[PDB]
């Protein structure tokens, strides 16, 4: 009845870009991005890879609502890393993990028999 | 094909005549039913 | 090699079980999240009933026929419903099934899933085959008829994603484990005299050696070693279950790089 | 899950878990006056018949009630009958403001006294919502 | 009312084990347990499925109309 479409919680609606840059005021220089359409899937992995980095200082993602299907990353490194640099290079980290992960597994895979 | 009206002892396609009472011949009772409009749902099978 | 490492010690038709090495805590999870939210599939999200007698109120049918396992092997040659445009569907959009029975004898005749009949057109997709993993031939029951009833209607099987709906998703039945003695300490043992008395042993715990007990405990421990077993349904192999699920994970964090590189303007 | 409350499994309620089947019956009847003036179960007209309900008529057949197969909610008039005048007013049958689901089927049987009577039954699936007592 | 066609949680295909259940015990002369244990059926929300769910539908069958 009043349940929003199914379709809301991983399509982008009307007016609604993926992805927002705000920097946070009462701080050193920092970041808040706001996803869209994104479960905690994505944000723990970027978080994770991201605290990994040393350069790092913040990171952080938190649900304001899992009513909604937004989660808000805040992040904050040393002055001359710009903090989005730092989330492509966790990105791009992930991903050659991921790739490397799906050839070992199709390698350990194509040997194994029934 | 076109069934107006059926009842639920034997199902008996009867078609129905106006300014007429309610009762299937070969059935013999009292009650009939309506039947399917030959516009089809639509259905998000969810 | 370079980098998350897997060891396979078991598989099968519908179930890998294997040690996976070598990477953070939080990839696993979030890729068991992904196969089990995120592959997108193929299942019904529409049926248009022609005429039914069963007993069964055709709501009811509907979900049953929505929850049908259809082969989705080559699907990402397919385009999404709402992406394609075909008005509401086509042959690129959907994949048409008809289907109709009735009663043959006074013995109760059963509609299996294998009297389910495609319509639509395939161009060489392996898209919309409903598996049959039974040996008798013939796999979900949907509803029974009598020698009376008669049942009969056309269902347009579309690709989903297992986050709308559950129809499109494909393990839903994978195990996980990391620690069998709690090392880590991530966890407080409830128990009555002793801990491990009252407390059944994983089976994983052969390849990881035992606590020696005598050595204090190590703080800067971090979880890195996996043990786990994925459960096929049908619709997708389980090889090909993790792995769409591993690429479906690097595209949407690629479209994460994607809309940022737009987001830089003028 | 807070105060004698819990959390369900969306997945499991999609996967048909605790859903329902919810019936209506609805119930009509006409020819109660009596004195050869009696009221009609017919699809209803527009003009000089003042009235007629917020719902239109256009899913009525021509008898005045629709068959067992058409998706209904809001005020869609189920019954339309017409109860004549010494012209014709409407006596129609609309449906609760709040209920919506299918017409499952629709029965005419004659009363002792000779009265037309009506029995239309509509049906819902009804899925486990947020707020719903368990 | 029917067979459900797979378990609410776990998500494992159990709507075409049915009938081979009802024949499992009939001529093998089994319990319900071991019979669910052949079909693969670990999983006790799985393994829940089936015996906890009585087949109504036949009821339903023998009237006429
Ligand atoms: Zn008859
Ligand atoms: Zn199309
Ligand atoms: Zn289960």
């Amino acid at each position: 009845m009043n349940a929003p479409d199914r379709f809301e919680l991983f399509l982008l609606g009307e007016g609604e870009s993926k992805l927002k840059i705000d920097p946070d005021t009462k701080a050193p220089n920092a970041v808040v991005i706001t996803f869209e359409k994104e479960d905690h899937t994505l944000g723990n992995l970027i978080r994770a890879e991201l605290l990994n980095d040393r350069k790092v200082l913040f990171a952080a993602y938190k649900v304001e609502h899992p009513f909604f299907a937004r989660f808000k990353l805040r992040i904050q490194t040393t002055e001359g890393y710009d903090p989005k640099d730092a989330l492509k290079n966790a990105c791009n980290s992930i991903i050659n993990k991921l790739g490397a992960l799906k050839t070992n597994f199709e390698t350990e895979w194509n040997l194994q028999t029934l | 094909a076109t069934l107006k009206y059926i009842c639920a002892e034997c199902s008996s396609k009867l078609s129905l005549s106006r300014t007429d009472a309610v009762r299937c011949k070969d059935c013999g009772h009292r009650i009939l039913l309506k039947a399917r409009t030959k516009r089809l749902v639509q259905f998000e099978a969810r | 090699e370079e980098g998350p490492q897997v060891k396979i010690r078991e598989a099968s038709k519908d179930n890998v079980d294997f040690i996976l090495s070598n990477v953070d805590l939080a990839m696993a999870n979030s890729l068991r999240r992904v196969m089990i939210a995120e592959i997108p599939t193929l299942a019904i999200d529409s049926v248009e009933v022609e005429t039914n007698t069963t007993v069964l109120a055709d709501e009811f049918i509907a979900h049953r026929l929505g929850l049908i396992p259809l082969q989705s092997m080559d699907i990402e040659q397919l385009e999404y419903s709402r992406d394609c445009f075909c008005e509401d569907h086509c042959d690129k959009c959907s994949v048409v099934l008809t289907l109709q029975a009735f009663g043959e004898s006074e013995s109760t005749t059963n509609v299996y899933s294998k009297d389910l009949v495609i319509v639509s057109n395939l161009m060489g997709r392996n898209i919309g085959h409903p598996i049959i993993q039974d040996k008798e031939g013939n796999g979900v029951l949907i509803c029974k008829l009598r020698k009376g009833q008669e049942l009969k209607l056309t269902c347009v099987a579309k690709k989903g994603i297992a986050k709308e709906h559950a129809k499109w998703g494909p393990a839903a039945a994978i195990e996980f484990e990391y620690d069998p003695w709690n090392k880590l300490k991530h966890t407080d043992y409830w128990y009555e005299q002793d801990s491990a008395k009252e407390w059944p042993q994983s089976k994983n715990c052969e390849y990881e050696d035992p606590p020696n007990e005598g050595d204090p405990f190590d703080y800067k421990a971090q979880a890195d070693t996996f043990y786990m077993n994925v459960e096929s349904v049908g619709s997708i192999p389980v090889d090909q279950v993790v792995v769409r699920g591993i690429d479906t994970l690097q595209k949407k964090v690629a479209s994460i790089l994607l809309a940022l590189t737009q987001m830089d303007q003028d | 899950n807070q105060e004698d409350s819990m959390i369900m499994n969306q997945s499991s309620i999609d996967r048909g878990l605790f859903r329902s089947l919810f019936f209506r019956s609805y119930m009509d009847q006409e020819k109660k006056y009596g004195m050869s003036i009696t009221e009609t179960f017919e699809k209803p007209q527009r003009t000089n018949t003042l009235r007629m309900k917020h719902g239109t008529y256009d899913k009525l057949d021509d008898d005045g009630l629709i068959a067992p197969g058409v998706r209904v909610s809001g005020e869609d008039v189920i019954i339309g009958k017409t109860t004549p005048i010494s012209s014709k007013r409407d006596a129609s049958t609309p449906l609760r403001s709040t209920e919506n689901g299918i017409v499952d089927q629709v029965l005419v049987t004659t009363n002792q006294d000779g009265l037309k009577f009506v029995k239309v039954r509509v049906r819902t699936t009804k899925i486990p919502q947020i707020g719903d007592k368990f | 009312m029917i067979v459900p066609v797979r378990c609410f949680s776990c998500g494992k295909v159990v709507g075409d084990k049915w009938e081979s259940y009802l024949n499992l015990l009939q001529e093998d002369e089994l319990d319900e347990g071991t019979a669910l244990s052949r079909l693969g059926l670990k999983r006790y929300c799985c393994r829940r499925m089936i015996l906890t769910h009585v087949d109504l539908i036949e009821k339903f069958l023998r009237y006429n109309p």
